[PDB]
């Protein structure tokens, strides 16, 4: 047998069709993750990805972070992913502005309009998430 | 505005008109609703209607939050959490935007009860039953 | 202005948009001055003047520097922090049917001179602040106690 | 009939005759059953071998009963595992209504070259699962009756 | 006085240069 | 025919929507009179001090007998959590079951209310019905409706019995039924 062929049937492209990049659990996942998602505005993908990624950002500082062994950790760490997601969507607008400089057709993440429209969903899914993950830790007592 | 449910026109003070309309209607019915079932557990709580346990026996309604304010709650705010993030990905995908869908509408009408004849009623009552509910509970709170 | 097209394209500068957000922010902070005035007056601030510890706010505290930094400092820290956080929040996120901090592509800024009356107020708002700041620095008096 | 769960011992076995006068899509919804059976089975028989005599986790000193073991894990690991399995069953619900879909192929098995050799190694799969899916039974029952692990009975 | 440091140490060694490696990588990739 | 042959609605309930929700309605009665039966039954098996042999629970030792003895109600808050837990798990696969398996679609959208036949031998296991044709079994499923709303009537009875003094005359004094008046899902929550 032969679980690598060439990639899209055309073998003079720099890729192969392996399991792991065309299988149908990863083709599944990835077309479904939400920047491949069909049919999100990048409003949405932007604000999945935010929430997503705002949950997780606060971990890290709260138990690792110097203010650890201290009342206000939970605090200190919240305040610290709210910091690290500013720096992430200052990233993400002048990642828009150098690449999106001439662009009108809009509702595409590839256009101005639409990374503006993902970063804006971002930043906002970031600090919800790092909020609600706060709220959560204040009160894991409950599981 | 105009041409939607409960148009007096009573806007003397300027909040929306050729904008913002998607998203104020809208939240008029959420808060509607809120107030409905806030004013109804309100006055069930205080009547006597109660949830079968020790603990909340002696709890009334104001006496109530900070004791149920951690563990039932909390689940509460998991429940409502949820619903509501669902009910954000619909609603920043319409104003924002301009994609099709009406305001307050999630889709919430597993028994079809707007294929009655009479479904203008229901688009009235909704409101109007909001609004007074609103009312109701502004007065209920701010009694104690 | 034209200097600076990267500024001005967004209402970075001498703007109609930056002037309104400004004078609303300077609304917002005459009604926290007197708010925390009055909080002062009653008590809701921790007294006693008692210095922050590293062992609860760290290489922030700044112990055994100098300076003296307060309890009643951090809280009303934690408070503007949390006004900065939601405003990243407001600026960057989604416009909420408000208004944008950037002037964005299509807008064009208003022309320079109810939302007429925002801009008076705000106007008279930064000049209070203004003479406050002043008059506080000129007399040597506390804010707090020169708007009291 | 297009399958590879024949095998020699009983050819192809359908006493009851379930698969005959049937469906393409029955015939598919039992083979993805079966997979399925076969693959969780073959965890949990793992899972009890292993965790018998080797479980430094939550203590190390778990009971290495299976039926208590999962009592006393807390209740937030057992829904991490509940949410983990529904996240896999869900991408089985996406490939079942993919329009290219076998059974248990995850893998998207259909566009490679394939040969005897993949379909006897499916067959070593499921016949793996086959033997798992008693064993598993097996283990669950010995564990409520005399209260020992699987290796712990053994001994 | 005192409080100089904090205020300035900051605002001049994490927000104005953040803010100018920002505005140098956006003018080099103009065009 | 007891109620006059006629629509029986006098306050507007039926139409507060349209075929699909008076589907809804029809398909709940049928399920409400249908538990409402099995409740009965099982509550004159408890209150006649019928039951099964043995340990319900042999790891807890909670019995048969101590369900009978102490109470209709009362019963399902000694069962053990995890088989009340299983109770409720069977009847909620059931129910799923029942909303999604039937070929022709949604009671409400195109299946018959209160078919629940496409789970294959649910109904009739041994097969009394399968010798019957259609218009004997419309006549017993007439029969049903009857005796499923009697029942409701039934067990809604003797539930306030069970909860409030001697509501019912015949019942308000019976000792048997004793015990709290409601369950409540797993005991205490
Ligand atoms: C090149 C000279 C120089 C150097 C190396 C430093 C160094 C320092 N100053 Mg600064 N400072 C300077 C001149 C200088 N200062 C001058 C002339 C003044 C006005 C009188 C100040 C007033 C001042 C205050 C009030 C404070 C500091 C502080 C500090 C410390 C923190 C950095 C900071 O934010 O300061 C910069 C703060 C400013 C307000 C900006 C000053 C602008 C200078 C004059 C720019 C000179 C540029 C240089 C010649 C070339 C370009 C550099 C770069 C672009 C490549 C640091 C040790 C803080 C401290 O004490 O921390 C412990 C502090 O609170 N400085
Ligand atoms: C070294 C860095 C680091 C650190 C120190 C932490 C610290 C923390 N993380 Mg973690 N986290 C990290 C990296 C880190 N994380 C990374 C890289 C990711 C992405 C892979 C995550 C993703 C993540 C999630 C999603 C969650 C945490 C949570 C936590 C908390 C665990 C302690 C607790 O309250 O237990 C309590 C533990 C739990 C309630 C169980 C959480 C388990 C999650 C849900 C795992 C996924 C389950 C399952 C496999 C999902 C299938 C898919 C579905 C769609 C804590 C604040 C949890 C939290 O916020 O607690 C309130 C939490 O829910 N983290
Ligand atoms: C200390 C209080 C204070 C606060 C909270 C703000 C806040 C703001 N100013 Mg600033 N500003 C201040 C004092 C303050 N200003 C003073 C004292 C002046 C007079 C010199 C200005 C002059 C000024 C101008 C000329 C502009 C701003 C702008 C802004 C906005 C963006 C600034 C930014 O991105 O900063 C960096 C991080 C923001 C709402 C800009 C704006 O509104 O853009 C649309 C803008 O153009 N401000
Ligand atoms: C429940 C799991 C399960 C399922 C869904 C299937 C499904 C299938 N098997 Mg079977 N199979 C299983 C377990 C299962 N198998 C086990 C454990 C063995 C080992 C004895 C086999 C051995 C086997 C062989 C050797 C072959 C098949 C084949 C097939 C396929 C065609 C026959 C058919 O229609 O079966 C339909 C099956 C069902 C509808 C499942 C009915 C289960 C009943 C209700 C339970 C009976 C067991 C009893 C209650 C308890 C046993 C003792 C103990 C565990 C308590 C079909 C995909 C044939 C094939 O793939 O040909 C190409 C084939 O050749 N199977
Ligand atoms: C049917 C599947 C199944 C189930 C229901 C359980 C259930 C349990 N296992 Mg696990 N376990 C499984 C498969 C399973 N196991 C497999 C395949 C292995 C072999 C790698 C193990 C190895 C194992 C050990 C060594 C231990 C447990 C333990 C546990 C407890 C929770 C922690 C855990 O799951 O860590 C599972 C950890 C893994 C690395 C398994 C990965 C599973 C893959 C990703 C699928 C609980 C009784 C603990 C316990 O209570 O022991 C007494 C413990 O110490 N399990
Ligand atoms: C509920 C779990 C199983 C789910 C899996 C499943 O699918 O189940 C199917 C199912 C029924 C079902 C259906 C649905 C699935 C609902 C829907 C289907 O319809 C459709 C799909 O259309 C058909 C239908 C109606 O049939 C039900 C299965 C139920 C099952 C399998 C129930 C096991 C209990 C064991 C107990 C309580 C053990 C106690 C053990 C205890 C308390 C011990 O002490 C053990 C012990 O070691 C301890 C701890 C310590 C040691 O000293 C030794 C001892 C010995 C003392
Ligand atoms: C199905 C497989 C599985 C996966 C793929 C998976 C993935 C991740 C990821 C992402 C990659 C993170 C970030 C994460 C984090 C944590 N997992 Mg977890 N996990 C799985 C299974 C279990 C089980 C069975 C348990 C468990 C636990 C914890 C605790 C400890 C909390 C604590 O200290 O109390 C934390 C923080 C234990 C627990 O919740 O204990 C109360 C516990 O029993 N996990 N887990
Ligand atoms: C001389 C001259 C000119 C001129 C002129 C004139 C008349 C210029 C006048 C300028 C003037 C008078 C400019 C004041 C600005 C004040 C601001 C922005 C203050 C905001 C302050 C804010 C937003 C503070 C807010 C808060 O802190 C508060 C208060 C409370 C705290 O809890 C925290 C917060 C953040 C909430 C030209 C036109 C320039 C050129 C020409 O050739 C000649
Ligand atoms: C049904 C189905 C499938 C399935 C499945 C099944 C059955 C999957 C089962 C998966 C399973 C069972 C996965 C457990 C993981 C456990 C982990 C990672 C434990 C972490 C443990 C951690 C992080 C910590 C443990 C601690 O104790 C430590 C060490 C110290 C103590 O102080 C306390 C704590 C808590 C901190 C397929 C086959 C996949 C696909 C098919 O199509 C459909
Ligand atoms: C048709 C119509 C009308 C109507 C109507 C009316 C009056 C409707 C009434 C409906 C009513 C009254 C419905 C009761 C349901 C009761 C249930 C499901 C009880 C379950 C009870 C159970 C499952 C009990 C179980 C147990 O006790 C058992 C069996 C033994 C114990 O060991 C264990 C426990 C305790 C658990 C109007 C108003 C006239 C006009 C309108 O327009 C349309
Ligand atoms: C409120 C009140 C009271 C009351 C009450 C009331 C009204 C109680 C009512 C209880 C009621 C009405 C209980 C019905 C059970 C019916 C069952 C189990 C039927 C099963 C029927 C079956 C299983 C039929 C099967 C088949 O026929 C099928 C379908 C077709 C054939 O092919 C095959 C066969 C033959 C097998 C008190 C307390 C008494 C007095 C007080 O004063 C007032
Ligand atoms: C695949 C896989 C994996 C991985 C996994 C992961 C990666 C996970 C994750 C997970 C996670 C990571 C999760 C999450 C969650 C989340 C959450 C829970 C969130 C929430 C949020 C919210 C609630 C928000 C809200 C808000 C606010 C607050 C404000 C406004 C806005 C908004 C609305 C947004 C592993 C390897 C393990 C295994 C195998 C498979």
């Amino acid at each position: 047998s032969e679980f690598v062929k060439p990639y899209n049937n055309d073998p003079f492209v720099g890729n192969l069709s392996t399991p792991v990049t065309t299988s149908t659990a990863t083709k599944l996942y990835l077309g479904n993750l939400p920047i491949y998602r069909k049919g999100l505005s990048p409003l949405l993908r932007g604000l999945e990805i935010g929430m997503a990624h705002g949950y997780f950002l606060i971990g890290p500082f709260y138990i690792l972070g110097p203010l650890r062994n201290s009342p206000n950790a939970l605090l200190v760490g919240l305040f610290s992913a709210f910091g690290l997601i500013l720096i992430l969507t200052l990233g993400l607008t002048i990642y828009g502005l150098a690449s999106f400089q001439g662009t009108e057709g809009g509702e595409n993440l590839e256009s101005a309009k639409g990374w503006r429209n993902f970063t804006s969903g971002f930043s906002i899914g970031a600090f919800g998430g790092a909020s609600v993950a706060y709220v959560l830790l204040d009160n894991i007592s409950f599981f | 505005l105009q041409g939607m449910v409960g148009n007096v026109d009573f806007d003397p003070l300027g909040l929306s008109s050729p904008n913002n309309i998607k998203w104020m209607r809208e939240a008029e019915l959420k808060h509607g609703r809120m107030s409905m079932l806030a004013w109804t557990g309100y006055v069930a709580v205080d009547l006597g209607l109660r949830f079968p346990g020790a603990r909340y026996a002696e709890l009334n309604s104001f006496n109530a939050h900070d004791v149920v304010a951690k563990k039932e709650l909390f689940l509460l705010l998991l429940w409502v959490g949820t619903f509501e993030t669902i009910g954000a990905s619909q609603i920043y995908d319409m104003s924002i935007d301009q994609s099709e869908r009406k305001p307050g509408d999630f889709g919430f009408d597993p028994l079809r009860l707007l294929k009655s004849p009479e479904a203008p009623k229901y688009y009235e009552a909704e409101l109007v039953h909001g609004r007074a509910a609103m009312l109701a509970f502004s007065a209920v709170v701010t009694q104690s | 202005a034209a200097d600076y097209p990267w500024l001005a394209k967004y209402g970075f500068g001498p703007t109609v948009k930056a002037e309104r957000w400004n004078g609303r922010h300077a609304m917002f902070g005459w009604l926290a001055i007197l708010g925390t005035g009055v909080a002062k007056s009653h008590g809701w601030l921790p007294s006693g003047d008692v210095a922050l510890t590293y062992n609860e706010w760290g290489g922030l505290a700044q112990q055994g520097f100098n300076t003296y930094i307060t309890n009643e400092r951090a809280i009303i820290m934690i408070a503007h922090v949390h006004a900065l956080a939601v405003s990243a929040a407001a600026a960057f996120g989604p416009q909420v049917l408000g208004d944008s901090l950037t002037l964005l592509d299509g807008e064009k800024d208003e022309d320079p001179y109810t939302p007429a009356a925002e801009m008076a107020n705000g106007r008279m708002a930064m000049m209070g602040i203004i003479a406050v700041v002043l008059t506080s620095a000129i007399s040597g008096k506390d804010i707090l106690e020169v708007v009291d | 009939n297009g399958m590879v769960g024949d095998c020699k011992p009983l050819g192809y076995f359908d006493p009851l005759g379930f698969s005959k006068d049937a469906s393409p899509e029955t015939m598919a919804k039992f083979r993805e059953a079966e997979l399925k059976h076969g693959r969780v089975a073959m965890l949990a028989c793992a899972g009890m071998i292993t965790a018998d005599k080797f479980h430094p986790l939550f203590g190390g000193k778990l009971s290495s009963n299976p039926l208590l073991a999962i009592t006393q894990v807390p209740k937030l690991g057992l829904l991490q595992i509940l949410l983990f399995i529904g996240f896999m069953e869900v991408f089985g619900i996406l490939n079942s209504r993919r329009p290219d879909y076998e059974p248990g192929n995850f893998l998207g098995t259909s566009q490679w070259e394939t040969t005897p050799t993949w379909d006897a190694y499916q067959l070593r799969e499921l016949n793996n699962g086959r033997l798992a899916m008693f064993g598993a039974i097996g283990m669950l029952t010995h564990a409520y009756i005399t209260g020992k692990g699987p290796l712990e009975l053994l001994d | 006085a005192s409080f100089l440091p904090s205020i300035l140490t900051p605002v001049v060694t994490l927000v104005f240069p953040g803010l100018m490696f920002a505005l140098f990588f956006v003018l080099i990739e103009q065009e | 025919p007891e109620t006059g042959n006629k629509v029986f609605d006098p306050v507007g309930f039926a139409t507060l929507g349209g075929d699909e929700t008076l589907a809804f309605f029809r398909h709940a009665e049928i399920k409400h009179g249908r538990v409402a039966m099995a409740a009965m039954v099982g509550f004159l098996f408890h209150i006649n001090h019928i039951h099964f042999p043995g340990y319900l629970s042999p790891t807890a030792g909670v019995t048969f007998e101590q369900l009978s003895a102490v109470g209709p109600f009362e019963a399902w808050n000694m069962i053990p959590l995890l088989g009340q837990l299983q109770i409720l798990w069977t009847i909620a696969g059931l129910e799923h079951a029942s909303e999604c398996l039937d070929p022709a679609g949604h009671y409400t959208k195109g299946g018959t209310p209160g078919n629940l036949k496409f789970l294959k031998n649910f109904w009739d296991t041994p097969g009394f019905t399968k010798k019957l044709t259609e218009a004997q079994k419309a006549e017993k499923l007439v029969s049903e409706l009857k005796n499923g709303r009697l029942a409701m009537i039934g067990i809604a009875s003797v539930c306030a019995a069970t909860a409030v003094p001697g509501s019912v005359p015949l019942l308000a004094n019976a000792p048997a039924l004793t015990g709290p008046g409601f369950a409540l899902p797993f005991g205490t929550f």
